[PDB]
């Protein structure tokens, strides 16, 4: 059981780099929608 | 009638021995399942926040 628990450092570790991926990648959709956000907002100010 | 003191000889060589050495595994034994219930507790409490 030690080295379960040895396998117990990489496997939690590793799910703590998995949720931590999965947030990584869902700012990569949010992040593309805040440039737009930021883009669209002063393009319009420039208009009027 | 040393034959007689010599059969209470073994009981008083101390059948308690027993009891003695398991005391002192009594103790070990604790030492064991507490451990053993933190065996599972250590795997229960290492986790998940």
């Amino acid at each position: 059981e030690e080295d379960r628990d040895n396998a117990l450092i990489q496997q939690w570790r590793v799910e703590d780099t998995e949720m931590r991926l999965r947030r990584e990648t869902l700012k990569q959709k949010k992040l593309q929608d805040l440039y737009k956000y930021e883009e669209e907002n002063e393009k319009k100010l420039i208009e009027a | 009638q040393q034959m007689k003191k010599l059969e209470e000889e073994s009981r008083k060589a101390i059948q308690i021995a027993e009891n003695s050495r398991k005391a002192d595994l009594d103790f070990i034994d604790q030492e064991l399942q507490k451990k053993r219930a933190n065996d599972n507790k250590f795997i229960a409490s290492k986790m998940e926040e």
